[PDB]
């Protein structure tokens, strides 16, 4: 019951901060980080670091209920996952392969990742969700701006983080978008949010649950999702563990009594509120 | 290999109707100028508690019933529908002995192979059988008469309740098990428990008639009625949140593909098209 558990940091889901003068103290756990000596070598340290965040209490929850110990780790070859060559890389791509028993973090559940490996029942809404600047007017993903992007002068700028579940969906599902979008891909929601507010960029597709956030800790209250939220292709963030695990049954039941006593809401109340 | 499936009668998610003289369905139509899916579902007519009952082929429709098609396309099974013998969603209740009735028991007792209704997913029921990955997620809210001022769960006349203003929900159902887990809720539960109704259309009359001031529900039902029923208003936002899912046997061969079909038609934009044409307008 000591389990190799793998994350990603995305605030406020999981925030990776640096150990102390030397363990983790507070709301932290501890979590490592392989870390290369160089790029001439395949050597390298596991950097002790400490982790906290909403997920992260999700973990300290499940671990003390479901009753097992954990070494959480960050993964390095890639991030939330995503075939290339028919090989999962991320977090996916641990589980798959089998150096992690599960992942926890702000991992969507979509169905070609639910082929691979077992998702737990959603702790957390998530989906697609288009953040603009106040004011401006898209119907949402059907919008012709969108859709046939070149029907307007100058055409609307838009774009998402690529290879993660967001960047798939407009990929299976709006073929011409997708690649029109792609000389406005964004290196992370950080550089996103800049190229909005500074008016380089008119729309950012990604993921609902991580944009709602966002906008909800805007400054100005200047930057907000379409329709009042709204969510497309809904889905939710799962714990993704091996398929035929034997955790899941206790993982699942764990996370119903959470949502049911009043646990789960406690943490939106700790991590996820914003003043907007 | 026909699954036997098992619904509730449950605006907008299942409709039930009488068949024509013919035993066939009325035809009918959306406003999109599509026709309206209907299938034959066997169930007893309406009858008072502790009365024999009497199976008739009734016609079925709804977002469930487009849902059920599609399932069984994509997977490539035929089936049967029936409606719930009792007229219950299903709790557990001490007979040493616990029995689950409603469509839970059913499912549990053979008597049905699949779950396909407005089912909470909860862990009460999760610790018996299998749900498929949500495909709605809403919560509950209360339904009153346009003019009754409630400010929503904590409104004294709900936390410190009288015989003066009378509020209840369904009997046997995933709220009835929300407010009898919850300690925080028992003042509620104890009120409810001596006003609960067999039926959430038998409720929403009640409210209609001011038999009834208050009736805690599904949120994806109530604004449905209140979107339809102009004297009903609900009052506030949703004090829970729940998902609805497929309910199988721990041991169905057909649990991975529900999950992978339900995904799918989240992903592709179906389900948002059932929600559109049903829950929503
Ligand atoms: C119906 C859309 N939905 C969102 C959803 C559904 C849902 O019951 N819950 C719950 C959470 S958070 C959540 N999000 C806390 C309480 C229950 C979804 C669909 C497909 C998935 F695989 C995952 C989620
Ligand atoms: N949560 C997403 C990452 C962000 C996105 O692509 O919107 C995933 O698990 O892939």
């Amino acid at each position: 019951n000591h389990l190799s558990i793998v994350t990603l940091e995305e605030a406020p889901f999981v925030i990776v901060e640096d150990i102390d003068p030397e363990t983790c103290v507070r709301n932290t756990v501890p979590c490592r980080k392989f870390v290369k000596i160089n790029n001439s070598t395949n050597e390298g340290m596991n950097v002790k670091k400490c982790c906290k965040g909403f997920c992260i209490d999700i973990l300290k929850k499940l671990s003390r209920t479901v009753k097992f110990t954990y070494d959480l780790y960050l993964v390095t070859n890639g991030k939330h996952g995503k075939k290339v060559n028919n090989v999962w890389n991320g977090m996916i791509g641990e589980v798959v392969y089998q150096r992690a028993v599960m992942a926890v973090g702000s991992l969507t559940i979509n169905e070609e990742r639910s082929e691979v490996v077992d998702f737990s029942v959603p702790f957390v809404e998530t989906g697609i969700s288009v953040m603009v600047s106040r004011g401006t007017q898209v119907t949402g993903l059907s919008d012709k701006k969108f859709q046939r992007p070149h029907d307007y002068s100058p055409p609307f700028r838009f774009g998402t983080v690529p290879n993660g579940s967001t960047e798939r969906n407009i990929r299976n599902n709006y073929p011409y978008m997708h690649q029109y979008m792609t000389k406005f891909n964004q290196k992370g929601v950080e550089d996103a949010l800049v190229s909005l507010k500074t008016g380089k960029l008119d729309a950012f597709i990604y993921d609902a649950a991580v944009l709602n956030y966002k906008a909800g800790r805007d400054e100005g209250c200047k930057l907000v999702t379409i329709g009042s939220g709204y969510i497309f292709a809904t889905t939710g963030y799962g714990i993704a563990l091996q398929k035929g695990s034997p955790w899941k049954r206790q993982i699942d039941l764990a996370l119903l009594q959470f949502v049911g006593d009043g646990e789960m809401e406690e943490l939106e109340t700790l991590w996820l509120t914003g003043i907007c | 290999t026909r699954l036997k499936i098992v619904t509730i009668h449950q605006e907008p998610f299942v409709y039930v109707k009488p068949t024509l003289s013919d035993g066939t369905c009325k035809e009918e139509f959306t406003v999109n100028g599509d026709p309206v899916k209907k299938v034959i579902c066997t169930g007893p007519n309406d009858t008072s508690p502790g009365s024999p009952r009497h199976t008739v082929p009734q016609c079925c429709y709804g977002f469930c019933i487009d849902l059920l098609i599609k399932l069984a396309r994509t997977m490539n099974f035929t089936y049967e529908v029936h409606l719930v013998a009792d007229g219950k969603f299903g709790t557990q209740e001490r007979v040493n002995k616990k029995e689950w009735n409603g469509m839970m028991g059913e499912l549990l007792s053979g008597q049905a192979d699949m779950i396909v209704a407005p089912l909470t997913i909860n862990n009460e029921r999760a610790q018996y059988i299998e749900f498929s990955k949500p495909f709605k997620y809403q919560g509950l809210t209360i339904l009153v008469k346009k003019g009754t001022r409630i400010t929503g769960i904590n409104d004294p006349r709900l936390r410190n309740p009288s015989d003066k203003f009378i509020y209840a929900t369904v009997k046997q159902s995933s709220v009835d098990i929300y407010f009898r887990r919850q300690v925080e809720l028992s003042t509620m539960y104890r009120h409810m428990e001596k006003h609960n109704y067999e039926s959430a259309a038998e409720a929403i009359q009640a409210v209609r008639d001011n038999k009834l001031h208050a009736f805690i529900w599904d949120s994806a039902v109530l604004e449905f009625e209140a979107s339809q029923k102009c004297d009903l208003v609900t009052t506030g936002e949703l004090f829970f949140r729940s998902g609805f899912g497929i309910g199988m046997r721990k041991d169905s061969p057909w649990k991975q593909n529900v999950s992978l079909s339900i995904l799918k038609s989240h992903e592709n934009g179906f389900m948002e098209d059932l929600d559109k044409t049903w829950v929503r307008y």
